[PDB]
């Protein structure tokens, strides 16, 4: 049974640094890519970043480019996301949802628990 | 631009739509061509960029990016042939559950001509067609090549497959060390080193691993194909040119004073046809192009002053690919060279 | 902080087997290629091999007839065997790894060096 | 990229009633579009993964039409447990915009 | 193998002054070099992985520079900590080679 659990929510000052991290399980984790979508509370789904299978291939969101970076050990199994430059814009729940490929489109077909993030002081 | 090889490629799925995968299975001859004219012709439907939009590093985001995919009228012509039947079977296909030859093939060739990777993401993203980071766009670049390779690997591995084969374009290529993808795929996976799983693939690599794609000096014959280009100084298997997408009516070009035969056709009494070169210049092959279930593309190098432990590549029997799927070999344990009279000189 | 230690024996003779191990400590195999490296004295620099921790191996075709590069990742050790030394293999063995980068053939860390003689 | 923009952003229907969210894109998407349900509190669930396609274990009284630029989600009867958010979200390019969800309430 | 070729095989300059060492590569390598430090009695460290891109712990005199079949490191500003041997490394094609370590020392 596919799993994502997610953990390193908490509260950090504005512009200062956090690192999510999300241990996947059940599945072979090197052959799968991931990805990472944040909820602001009350508002919609927005798409954070992708990394590929072995992680050298990646892309983040226009307004999340150049102070994330999302990285993964495949030995361990874990995602991780790491966070720069936080602005208050940024306080959402995050989701590892893993993508199942269907032509040259997907779906998220495994979501994580939910890890809050809280940009505030 | 060309209906007739959109027309192939749908009647060679709906015939090989049920067709399982054994462990013997390769690609036959027809399907192959098939599929080399599939590639070549999407590749032929945008033969420059554009000024607007020019990449200034020069890697081919005409076949790369998405802004020149949706523009391309053969791609739209295959995605809607005939209200899109292949379209709508494209898309319930995946990595993981494909059992049968037409859907292996149908879900390598689209996602290669549309323009995406396995996992879904594109080649190289619209915002980075104009962009100077040579390392980003060589890592995207070299990744397409990978996941084609590894996509096509750990379906061999997952259905226990030997000699099934399509190649990553040559245009995947730019700034990609043949070695370096080598082993990422087969030093991260060693579940391939299996002498029963996917050879063609591992002959392939590993001959863009021992040859590089430019030598300056130690070039004896050259092709260019919408200016992309490559250069040999060995006997090139079929397997190569076939996964390069490198037709033996393209451009070559010829360095030395050495004689190169080169395989054009299948001709009855099971035999091959070649022309014979010598001179320095351009390699003109005028006979008439060959039919999908008889050509072929392989060049042998007669040259003596090379090592020995390359030299199997321009064997007869490794040479040109064999009809019969459990004939075909991949490596010097199993190379042989026998059965030159059936052979015939055109010219 | 990764630590990279050198270990075996320091004087074999001609013709026998050499046996170097190396320790990572502070850190895991579980994700990196591992190398072994020799200096000739006063010489220069001459790669082995490397192995990843799946297991692959890739050797130096200069000598890749008598060179065996090992790992253990349950002890946090991988190790090198040389077949028939030569008075030419008398060298300082280093045990590398690499950059744990995009780029993976370049090496950042090293150990101490361990020569053997012959 | 492509913005996804749904309507209505707050629909009220009462049980066994009929609902139709729809879905439009900026582009051309060629039926690459999955909803999602999301109850509160809990993380998206995948209820069509493809234009007019179910995913395992949906009810089929989901249902789903378009054909790019337009597409749209019907519940023939909607039961208790089908009042929650739906996003509706492309995924021919990456990024793979959401959409702005729409609220079921009961009336 | 691509044979590394390192030329001056020893040079003395000046403290403060600009040390340059240049490595040939046999056939060509694109941009696959690596330039490390050995200290006498050291195992050797990596100052640069790519042709121009500086390894942390590093300081930010020494420059990267050339890509093919030359290339240079330099030294802006020479330092008593600088005595070493400099090796190049090239990553292109198997084996990995080394070329024959250039002294730099104080004069």
């Amino acid at each position: 049974e596919v799993q994502l659990v997610q953990s390193g929510g908490g509260v950090v000052q504005p512009g200062r640094s956090l690192r999510l991290s999300c241990a996947a399980s059940g599945f072979t984790f090197s052959s799968h890519g991931m990805h990472w979508v944040r909820q602001a509370p009350g508002k919609g789904l927005e798409w954070v970043a992708v990394i590929s299978y072995d992680g050298s291939n990646e892309h983040y969101g226009d307004s999340v480019k150049g102070r994330f970076t999302i990285s993964r050990d495949n030995s361990k199994n874990t995602l991780s996301l790491q966070m720069n430059s936080l602005r208050a814009e940024d306080t959402a729940v995050y989701y590892c949802a893993r993508p199942f490929s269907y032509g040259a489109g997907y779906y998220f077909d495994s979501w994580g628990q939910g890890a809050l993030v809280t940009v505030s002081s | 631009v060309n209906v007739a090889s959109i027309t192939a490629f749908k009647s060679m799925i709906d015939e090989t739509w049920d067709k399982k995968i054994e462990a013997n299975t390769c690609i036959s001859r027809k399907h192959r061509n098939i599929i080399h004219e599939v590639i070549r012709d999407f590749m032929k439907a945008y033969p420059k960029m554009d000024e607007n939009r020019k990449s200034p590093l020069g890697a081919p985001m005409q076949w790369l990016t998405q802004y020149y995919i949706l523009k391309n009228e053969y791609h739209k012509t295959m995605l809607a042939y005939d209200d899109g039947s292949l379209n709508t079977k494209f898309k319930t296909l995946n990595i993981y559950m494909i059992t049968n030859v037409g859907q292996y093939i149908l879900y390598i060739v689209f996602c290669i001509i549309s323009g995406k990777n396995h996992d879904g993401t594109p080649y190289i993203y619209d915002s980075e067609i104009t962009s100077n980071d040579k390392n980003l766009i060589n890592d995207r670049i070299k990744y397409a090549c990978k996941q084609i390779l590894h996509g096509q690997l750990t379906m061999a591995l997952r259905i226990r497959n030997k000699f099934m084969f399509i190649g990553s374009p040559m245009y995947l290529w730019f700034n990609v060390n043949g070695s370096h993808v080598y082993h990422e795929i087969y030093d991260r996976n060693v579940g391939f080193h299996n002498k029963e799983i996917g050879r063609l693939l591992y002959a392939f690599m590993y001959y863009l691993s021992i040859s590089g794609r430019f030598l300056n000096d130690l070039a004896l014959l050259k092709f260019t194909y919408l200016g992309e280009s490559w250069t040999f100084s060995l006997s090139v298997p079929e397997y190569i040119l076939y996964g390069l997408g490198y037709s033996v009516f393209d451009t070559i070009e010829k360095f030395s004073n050495d004689a190169i035969l080169v395989y054009i056709r299948t001709n009855n009494r099971n035999g091959y046809d070649y022309a014979e070169f010598n001179k320095k210049g351009i390699v003109k092959v005028t006979e008439d192009k060959p039919d999908n279930d008889k050509r072929i593309h392989a060049i042998r190098l007669i040259n003596y002053s090379s090592d020995v432990q390359h030299i199997h590549f321009g064997f007869r029997n490794t040479l040109i690919i064999d009809n019969e799927c459990t004939s075909i070999q991949s490596s010097a344990e199993n190379a042989t060279d026998t059965g030159h009279h059936q052979d015939s000189k055109i010219n | 902080q990764v630590q990279l230690q050198e270990s075996g024996p320091g004087l074999v003779k001609p013709s026998e087997t050499l046996s170097l191990t190396c320790t990572v400590s502070g850190g895991s195999i579980s994700n990196y290629y591992w190398s072994w490296i020799r200096q000739p004295p006063g010489k220069g620099l001459e790669w082995i091999g490397y192995i990843y921790y799946i297991g692959t191996t890739n050797y130096n075709p200069s000598l890749k007839s008598r060179v065996t590069i090992s790992v253990d990742t349950s002890k946090n050790q991988f190790s090198l065997k040389l077949s028939s030394v030569t008075a030419a293999d008398t060298a300082v063995y280093y045990c590398a790894r690499h950059t744990d980068s995009r780029a993976w053939y370049y090496f950042d860390y090293w150990g101490q060096g361990t020569l053997v003689t012959v | 990229a492509i913005q996804m923009t749904q309507s209505p952003s707050s629909l009220s229907a009462s049980v066994g009633d009929r609902v139709t969210i729809t879905c439009r894109a900026s582009q051309n998407i060629d039926s690459y579009l999955n909803w999602y349900q999301q109850k509160p509190g809990e993380a998206p669930k995948l209820l069509m993964y493809a234009a007019s396609s179910l995913q395992s274990g949906v009810p089929s009284r989901f249902s789903g039409s378009g054909s790019g630029t337009d597409f749209t989600l019907i519940i023939s009867s909607l039961q208790r447990e089908d009042f929650a958010t739906y996003y509706c979200q492309q995924s021919y390019s990456t990024p793979p915009t959401f959409g702005q969800g729409t609220k079921l309430e009961i009336k």
